[PDB]
């Protein structure tokens, strides 16, 4: 209720606006592969940098990249988990239960894509 | 929700719906009493438990009973 | 319209009231029917907005009180100042500081404690004081102990004048409500009397009393060879062979020729080679440009004869356009209630005695300070802890305000109200910040303690594997070293000794020395600042929802100091804003008992220490760079490698501290009673004991009651408190005494 | 020489004690000059130890393979070895005085209970009753066993406040 | 003075008398007779 | 009989990762089923 | 009373700014409170869910999410200027429920026409023992 | 020594059975809970009335009972 003039900024609006997420323009699937991409993309950072095998060159970019691609399928399945569990029972197709899974397959395959993306930059 | 019950040995003093906060109790007439005034719980499903009824009775050891269990909603006082 | 309001023999001086306890309140006036009710007449003695609702009643009481602790404090003075005179070895000491500990409280021979008057030095026997009133001494120019036992018996005199006038104060002759509401009057003369004549008055004892004997005693001359002060005052002469320009007697003042008086009011920032302290004619200068700048603030607002400023005035003028009524109903609102401008006098008074401790930690500004490590010690030590508990009060009264005088028709879309409005936003992102900071510097910790239990030193965030160096502190520090060199360039040297140099000693001790930050001293800096966050939190969540809340709606009209709801809502125990400070008083303590960890040992590895032709031997050899990375490493480099010296000091003099210690020991524990279990089993247990006493006919007739819920919790904490502060009280003296 | 214990005098372990401290008692007294206040205070304490080590020995104690004397608890053992005063007099002579305290607390409580408002004298002590009852319980066994034998001592059960089964 | 004699025979005061009373018995027999443990007439 | 040696590289990640891993997952499923 | 009042949406709400403790989801999920009253006058009132408000000189509009909040402004308006106000009760399909003024005289009177339930006709202690009630899904206090 | 030590055993053990015993003897009923038998065996408390009425059930009372028996062992 309080409104304020950074939560009702017209800038804020409309890069709010145009996110993925607040888009509604789209299929859950395009959705969920633009929040894997960029989640796995900066994902894949941190684990690049500080891994126990950050001291070997060459090996610490490949263990960093299996470690994110496993955390980007740790975070597919809990996400798998809370659409099962959460829209089970009765205008957004996100909000909805196969709407839901659709999101967390495409959350999956861009998360795969990005690791691997971050693998092809790392590499050049 | 919570059970609310009320025995006989309240005197009507009308204390026990003061302190509520949430109006559960109410006063209704009576014969065992000199006020002629006895507490009835009509909206028992609001009350939360908060024991501010016992508070306020005047009466030696309890004439209004508050138990807790099978909390909801309303009976555990949520805005969400 | 500045005047004095006095009504004439308001309260009549009689016994009367002091034969019944309790009178102040109807509650407790009735007479004692259980012993809750005692407990009752312990809680409310000071609770003056309670017993009346008339303010001018509760202003007089408040004068009166702090007239009473005033004598109190000026008692406490006179008595250091008359223990110092005879049961001491000053004297001594002044001969030579840097082998004499100082002493000045002797025990009596009864029951083997006579061990505790170890051998001091100097041919006497006592107590290793750390208060530091030797070297206070010395800096105000005292020698003999006629001095000391002059100034004893003043303290004497002027506490029974404050205690008499206290008594005229309250009883003859009580100030009106519209004689306290002058708040432009007070100010102004706060500022110019109370602050700067007292900095005028120091400045000039400085100038004509403790410059000269400081010089002498610097000198290496004998202090009973010393010429008193009133032959400096007096006779021009002395004072113009110590000083040239005191020749010209008062000529540079009013010529304004004050670089004539450069002698002896210098600006050589730094310490002073020949007593590890801060220069006397630096403070000198400095005390008269604060007497200066104070008298010329002093006039600033408008009393009685047009010009000045107007409170109520500048408050209402700076208003914002994103704060609505900008400071709007404050000036109303600091006139009228005594709670917020307690909040604000605690605040701002505990932040200046942490102040205090920095800086005075830094530059020491006594003769022979910095050399005992333990006054130096147990001075920081005991500033900070009194600062913290001011900060927490300040929160306390707050709140209490908050509660009782806050009035919501004077606020309706000022600052306050605002403040109101958005407390869920304000709690939720300090929550967060509080979250993040403790994640951010614990969980580094936990993970340096276990990648050095996995074998993984280079996995450390350490000095060594990952350089988490503080850039903003080691450049703040680069810079500050090189103030006088083009920023203050009238200044000899740096300001002080900590952003860097070379090394001050005196007596073959360290006295000053540069402090290196690593990547340590960033985790425990950080670590601070977490802790501190934390109980911000806590304390302003106390405060902001001491009204209502979305759990409680009517917490207002439940009082400020209130056990529980009842289990309602899930359970509403511990809810109050009383609650709320009572669990912020432990995280507080938990703040400044891990600020003065650090401190102990980070001066105790990088800046404490003997002197050789080598270099400069630490105490602990500077294991702080690679001992404070992990908890272990304060458990054993700090905490195990330390505190040998309080379990081995039985059989000596320190043993007392041993004794202290597993006293402080056993309190933390008792304390823990109050703080878990309830009410209902000590009532039930206290029922049985009631039948115990029936059966015998000797059950009393005042009730025995098991403590309030309220009163129970402020036992646990009063008692935890208690038993920590002595803990590390203990623990701290006797290892910086043994050792040091 | 009961439990397997030497007495104090014919032990080794109490005169190296002794010897122990009054090496470091002289070792503290030769810092100080013989004209000076810390001397005599220090010569007294070590006067003050060698009469108590002198009063400890020759007395019954007896001590253990550590020099520190022993306490024998059990009455008959400690009258047939002369222990008695260790433990078993002074043990009588607490009980004695806590029954002073007894009965003194249990006649103010009495005396102070048939007359308005008991709280307040249990409040606001009457300074020259309670000296009176101060004075007066001397004899306190006897009269503690006289209230036994009349059973003024002891409540009946019917007029004493009862917790609910 | 009588209104100063029933504050002086509040609890607190009375309990002050008896203290310094008790510590003053103790601290002066343990003066006279310097550190005794057992009783030996 | 004996197990083989690289039974510690695949029961300690099976019961230290997957197994916990499918039992919170059936524990989820279970706590939020609804009718 | 006589008659059950019915709830108008577009009373005017008193002069208010932003409230931070204001309705959550719950009120587009599931019932809210809306207290309604009649001020005579404008003046400035606390809120239990924040700061402070102004009341509008006729009818005024508030709206919650608790009980509790309502009823603490009932009391704090009764106490303080004796406004008797009401508060109903609105779920998500937009049924509206009279909750305070049953009878229209306050649960403090009597009115002489509540029937009085929940109420065990036993003194308190005269309850049997759990014992007595085992495997029946009956408590003691709610025969 | 041993003594001693076996003393503070005696009072660790006899303290822990006075709080069982309390709890156990006081479960259905006292004079601040005479209906103690009606609110089941871990109940919170009955509110802050009569004084104030946390940790009264005998749970409370076991609870607490833990406490001394880990430091009696
Ligand atoms: C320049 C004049 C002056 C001075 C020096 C003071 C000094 C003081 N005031 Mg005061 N005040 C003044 C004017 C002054 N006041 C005026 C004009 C008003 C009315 C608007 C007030 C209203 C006021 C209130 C309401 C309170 C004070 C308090 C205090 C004390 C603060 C505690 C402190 O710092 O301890 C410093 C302590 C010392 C330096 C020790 C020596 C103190 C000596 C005895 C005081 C001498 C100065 C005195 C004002 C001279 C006039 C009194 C004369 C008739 C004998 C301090 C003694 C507080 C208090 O009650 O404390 C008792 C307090 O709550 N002041
Ligand atoms: C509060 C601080 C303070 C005090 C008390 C003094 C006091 C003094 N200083 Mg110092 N001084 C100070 C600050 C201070 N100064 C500062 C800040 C500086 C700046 C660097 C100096 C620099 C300085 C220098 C360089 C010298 C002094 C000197 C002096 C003396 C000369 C006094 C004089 O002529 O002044 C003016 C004094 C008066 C006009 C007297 C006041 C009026 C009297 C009290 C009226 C009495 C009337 C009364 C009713 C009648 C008597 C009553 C009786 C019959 C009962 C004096 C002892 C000089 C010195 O020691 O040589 C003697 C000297 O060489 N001072
Ligand atoms: C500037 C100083 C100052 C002043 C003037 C006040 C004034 C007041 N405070 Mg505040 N307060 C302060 C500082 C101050 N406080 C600080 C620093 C804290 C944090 C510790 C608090 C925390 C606080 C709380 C939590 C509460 C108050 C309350 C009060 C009111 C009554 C106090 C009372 O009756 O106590 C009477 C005196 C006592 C109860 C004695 C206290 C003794 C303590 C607990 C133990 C002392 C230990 C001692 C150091 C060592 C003993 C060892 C032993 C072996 C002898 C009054 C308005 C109360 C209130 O109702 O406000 C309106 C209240 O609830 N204050
Ligand atoms: C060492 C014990 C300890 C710990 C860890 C906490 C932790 C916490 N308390 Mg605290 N608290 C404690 C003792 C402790 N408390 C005590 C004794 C009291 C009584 C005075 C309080 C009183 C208290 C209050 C009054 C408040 C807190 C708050 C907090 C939170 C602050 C979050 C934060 O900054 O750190 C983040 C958390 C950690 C660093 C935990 C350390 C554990 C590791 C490093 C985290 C990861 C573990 C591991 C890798 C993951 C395992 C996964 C799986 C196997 C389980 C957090 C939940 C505040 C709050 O609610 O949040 C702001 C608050 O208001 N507590
Ligand atoms: C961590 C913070 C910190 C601290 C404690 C210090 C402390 C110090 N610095 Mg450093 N400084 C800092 C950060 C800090 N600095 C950052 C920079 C980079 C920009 C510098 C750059 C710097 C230089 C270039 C120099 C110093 C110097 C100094 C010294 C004197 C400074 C002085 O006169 O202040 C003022 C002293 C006061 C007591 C004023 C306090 C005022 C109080 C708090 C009230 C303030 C209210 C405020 C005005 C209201 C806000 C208004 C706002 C809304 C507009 C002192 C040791 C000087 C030096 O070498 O020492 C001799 C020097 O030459 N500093
Ligand atoms: C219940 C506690 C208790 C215990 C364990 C002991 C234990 C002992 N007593 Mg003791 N005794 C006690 C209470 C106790 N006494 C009391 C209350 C009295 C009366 C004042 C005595 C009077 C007593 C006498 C008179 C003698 C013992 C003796 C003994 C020893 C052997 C006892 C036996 O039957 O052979 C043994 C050390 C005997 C002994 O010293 O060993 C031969 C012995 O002669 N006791
Ligand atoms: C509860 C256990 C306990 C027991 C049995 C004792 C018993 C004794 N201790 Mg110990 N003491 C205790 C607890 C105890 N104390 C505690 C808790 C402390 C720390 C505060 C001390 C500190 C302490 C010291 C420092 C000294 C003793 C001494 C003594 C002796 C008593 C001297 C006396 O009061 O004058 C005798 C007084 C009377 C007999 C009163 C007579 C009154 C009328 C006439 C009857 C005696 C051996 C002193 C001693 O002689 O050491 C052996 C000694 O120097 N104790
Ligand atoms: C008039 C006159 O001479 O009064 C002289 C005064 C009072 O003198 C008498 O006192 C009596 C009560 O004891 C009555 O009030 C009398 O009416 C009064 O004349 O005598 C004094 O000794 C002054 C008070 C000294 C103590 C002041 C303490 C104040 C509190 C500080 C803490
Ligand atoms: C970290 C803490 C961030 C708090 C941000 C809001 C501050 C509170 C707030 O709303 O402040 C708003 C304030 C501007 O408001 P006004 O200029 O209208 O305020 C004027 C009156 O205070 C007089 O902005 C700042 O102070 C900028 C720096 C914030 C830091
Ligand atoms: C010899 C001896 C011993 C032993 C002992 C014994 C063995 C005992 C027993 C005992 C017993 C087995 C007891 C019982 C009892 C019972 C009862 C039942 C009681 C009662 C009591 C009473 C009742 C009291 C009262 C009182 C009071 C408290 C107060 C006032 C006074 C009077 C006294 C009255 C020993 C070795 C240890 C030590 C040494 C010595
Ligand atoms: C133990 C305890 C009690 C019981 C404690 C009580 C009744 C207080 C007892 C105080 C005593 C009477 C103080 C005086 C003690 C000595 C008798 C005085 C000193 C005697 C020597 C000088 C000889 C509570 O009431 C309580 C309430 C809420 C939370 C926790 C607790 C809690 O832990
Ligand atoms: S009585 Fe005790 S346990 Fe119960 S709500 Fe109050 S504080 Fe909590």
């Amino acid at each position: 209720m309080l409104e304020t003039p950074v939560t009702s900024a017209p800038i804020v609006a409309n890069y709010l606006s145009n996110l993925p997420a607040y888009r509604t323009g789209v299929a859950p699937n395009l959705r969920g592969v633009e929040i894997g991409l960029a989640h796995g993309f900066l994902l894949a950072g941190p684990f690049i940098k500080l891994g126990p095998l950050r001291n070997v060159p060459g090996a610490a970019e490949v263990v960093g990249c299996m470690s994110a691609a496993g955390l980007v399928l740790i975070l597919a399945l809990c996400l798998s988990l809370y659409g099962n569990a959460a829209f089970q029972s009765t205008q957004d197709p996100l909000m909805s239960s196969e709407g839901w899974a659709k999101f967390a397959g495409g959350f999956t395959v861009g998360g795969l894509s990005g690791v691997a993306w971050a693998y092809v930059l790392t590499q050049v | 929700a919570h059970v609310v019950k009320i025995y006989d040995t309240c005197i009507g003093c009308t204390q026990c719906v003061r302190a509520c906060p949430l109006d559960v109790l109410e006063m209704v007439p009576w014969d065992g009493c000199k006020a002629a005034q006895m507490a009835s719980s009509p909206r028992t499903e609001d009350c939360v438990g908060c024991k501010r009824c016992e508070t306020a009775c005047p009466t030696d050891f309890l004439s209004v009973r508050v138990y807790l269990g099978n909390e909801s909603t309303r009976s555990l006082g949520l805005a969400y | 319209k500045v005047k004095i309001a006095v009504d004439r023999n308001p309260v009549e001086t009689n016994f009367e009231k002091w034969a019944k306890p309790g009178h102040f309140s109807r509650a407790l006036a009735k007479g004692p029917n259980t012993t809750t009710w005692i407990w009752n007449l312990h809680a409310d003695a000071h609770d003056f907005d309670n017993h009346t609702s008339d303010l001018e009643e509760i202003s007089r009481k408040v004068f009166s009180a702090h007239f009473g602790q005033l004598g109190i404090i000026l008692i406490w003075l006179s008595g250091m100042y008359f223990h110092g005179a005879r049961f001491s070895n000053y004297e001594g000491w002044l001969s030579d500081p840097t082998h004499i500990k100082p002493s000045a409280q002797v025990v009596w021979p009864i029951v083997g404690q006579e061990i505790l008057n170890g051998d001091v030095g100097g041919g006497f026997q006592g107590i290793q004081i750390t208060s530091g009133f030797f070297q206070l001494w010395r800096a105000s120019g005292i020698t003999s102990e006629l001095q000391l036992y002059s100034t004893a018996i003043g303290g004497l005199v002027l506490a029974a004048a404050c205690f008499f006038a206290g008594w005229f104060h309250y009883h003859k002759a009580a100030p009106k409500l519209e004689w306290f509401q002058n708040v432009e009057s007070m100010l102004n003369h706060h500022l110019a009397g109370l602050l700067g004549l007292g900095s005028l008055a120091w400045a000039g004892h400085q100038i004509h009393v403790s410059l000269p004997v400081n010089k002498l005693l610097d000198a290496g001359v004998d202090p009973k060879e010393i010429p008193l002060p009133h032959e400096f005052l007096l006779n021009q002469s002395i004072i113009a062979d110590l000083y040239p320009s005191f020749s010209k007697g008062l000529a540079p003042f009013f010529t304004l020729n004050w670089a004539e008086y450069s002698d002896f009011l210098t600006f050589k920032g730094g310490l002073n080679p020949v007593t590890g302290g801060l220069w006397l004619s630096d403070t000198a200068h400095h005390h008269l440009a604060i007497a200066v700048l104070f008298l010329v603030a002093g006039h600033q607002y408008r009393t009685n004869w047009g010009i000045g400023h107007s409170i109520k005035d500048i408050l209402e003028s700076h208003k914002g356009p994103f704060t609505g009524n900008g400071h709007a109903g404050l000036y109303e609102i600091l006139t009228t209630s005594w709670h917020a401008q307690l909040a604000i006098n605690l605040a701002l008074f505990g932040s200046l005695s942490i102040i205090v401790a920095h800086h005075m930690y830094a530059m020491p500004p006594y003769p022979y300070l910095a050399t005992d490590y333990g006054t130096q010690l147990s001075l920081f030590t005991h500033h900070m802890w009194i600062g913290g508990f001011c900060v927490v009060g300040a929160g306390a009264h707050a709140a209490i305000f908050m509660v009782r005088d806050y009035d919501p028709t004077n606020n309706y879309n000022n600052l306050l109200d605002r403040v109101i409005r958005h407390r869920d936003a304000i709690i939720s992102h300090l929550n967060w910040v509080s979250i993040f900071l403790g994640f951010h510097s614990f969980g580094l910790y936990i993970h340096n303690d276990t990648m050095s239990a996995l074998g993984r030193p280079q996995d450390m965030f350490s000095d060594t594997a990952i350089q988490l160096q503080p850039v903003f502190a080691q450049w703040i520090q680069n810079t500050h070293f090189t103030a006088p060199q083009l920023t203050a360039p009238n200044a000899l040297a740096a300001t002080s000794l900590t952003w860097g140099g070379d090394v001050v000693a005196v007596g073959g001790k360290v006295a000053m020395m540069p402090i290196a930050l690593g990547t340590s001293d960033f985790l425990v800096h950080h670590i601070h600042a977490f802790t501190i966050h934390v109980t911000v939190l806590i304390l302003l969540k106390g405060v902001l929802f001491a009204r209502s809340s979305r759990l409680i709606p009517d917490k207002a009209n439940l009082g400020f100091r209130f056990p529980c709801d009842g289990p309602g809502r899930g359970g509403t125990c511990q809810v109050s804003a009383w609650d709320h400070v009572f669990l912020g008083l432990f995280w507080m303590y938990n703040s400044l008992s891990i600020v003065i960890f650090h401190f102990s040992w980070k001066m105790q590895s990088d800046v404490w220490g003997t002197v050789t032709d080598s270099g400069v031997s630490h105490i602990t050899g500077g294991n702080f760079a690679q001992s404070a990375n992990t908890i272990n490493g304060w458990l054993r480099d700090f905490l195990w490698a330390q505190s040998s010296q309080v379990i081995q000091s039985y059989g000596s003099a320190l043993s007392a501290y041993g004794l202290m210690f597993l006293g402080a020991h056993f309190v933390w524990a008792f304390s823990l009673m109050f703080l878990f279990s309830g009410r209902g089993y000590w009532q039930e247990l206290i029922e049985s004991i009631v039948w115990a006493h029936n059966k015998l006919r000797v059950a009393p007739s005042i009730q025995p009651r098991a403590l309030s819920i309220t009163q129970g919790r402020a036992v646990g904490v009063a008692h935890y408190l208690l038993g920590g502060i002595a803990t590390t009280w203990s623990f701290f003296l006797a290892r910086i005494i043994a050792v040091g | 020489d009961v439990a397997g214990l030497t007495p104090c005098s014919e032990s080794k372990a109490y005169n190296k004690l002794e010897r122990k401290e009054l090496k470091t008692l002289e070792k503290r007294l030769k810092k100080y000059e013989p004209g000076s206040a810390p001397y005599l205070a220090l010569q007294a304490t070590k006067e003050r130890t060698q009469n108590r080590f002198k009063n400890y020995a020759k007395a019954g104690l007896l001590c253990g393979n550590d020099g520190l004397p022993h306490l024998i608890s059990d009455p008959g053992l400690a009258l047939r070895f002369n222990h008695a005063g260790e433990v078993f007099i002074p043990t009588f002579g607490f009980l004695y005085v806590a029954g002073y305290i007894g009965h003194v607390g249990r006649q103010y409580i009495i005396k102070s209970k048939e007359d308005a408002k008991p709280t307040d004298k249990e409040i606001i002590l009457d300074v020259p009753l309670a000296l009176q009852l101060a004075f007066q319980g001397w004899a306190w066994p006897l009269a503690a066993i006289q209230e036994l034998r009349n059973g003024s001592l002891l409540e009946k059960d019917e007029n004493i406040t009862v917790s609910p089964r | 003075m009588k209104d100063f004699t029933t504050y002086l025979s509040t609890a607190p005061v009375v309990g002050l008398g008896w203290a310094i009373f008790t510590s003053g018995l103790l601290i002066e027999i343990n003066r006279f007779f310097p550190d005794p443990l057992v009783f030996s007439f | 009989f004996v197990p083989p040696a690289w039974a510690p590289s695949l029961f300690v990640p099976l019961t230290g990762l997957v197994l916990p891993a499918i039992g919170m997952a059936w524990a989820f499923t279970y706590i939020q089923k609804e009718k | 009373p006589w008659k059950q009042p019915e709830l108008d949406p577009d009373t005017p709400s008193p002069i208010f700014g932003g409230s931070t403790g204001g309705l959550l989801r719950k009120a587009q999920v599931e019932e809210f409170y809306v207290t309604t009253w009649e001020s005579p006058k404008e003046q400035i009132f606390e809120m239990p869910t924040g700061g402070a408000a102004i009341m509008r000189k006729g009818p005024n509009l508030l709206k919650f999410a608790r009980k509790e909040q309502c009823l603490a402004l009932t009391t704090q308006l009764r106490t303080k200027f004796k406004m008797t106000p009401c508060f109903y009760r609105v779920y998500a399909d937009g049924k509206v429920e009279y909750l305070h003024p049953k009878d229209g005289v306050y649960p403090e009177k009597v009115n002489a026409g509540r029937v009085g339930v929940n109420q065990n006709m036993r003194s308190i202690g005269e309850n049997v023992d759990p014992i007595k009630v085992k495997f029946t899904g009956s408590q003691p206090f709610t025969i | 020594g041993d003594f001693l030590v076996h003393h503070a055993i005696a009072l660790g053990l006899h303290t822990t059975t006075l709080i069982l015993v309390k709890g156990a003897l006081d479960a259905r009923g006292s004079k601040l809970m005479p209906d103690k038998k009606d609110f089941g065996y871990s109940f919170p408390c009955d509110g802050p009335g009569r004084g104030g009425t946390c940790d009264i059930s005998a749970y409370d009372a076991f609870y607490l009972a833990v406490f001394w028996m880990l430091n009696t062992i």
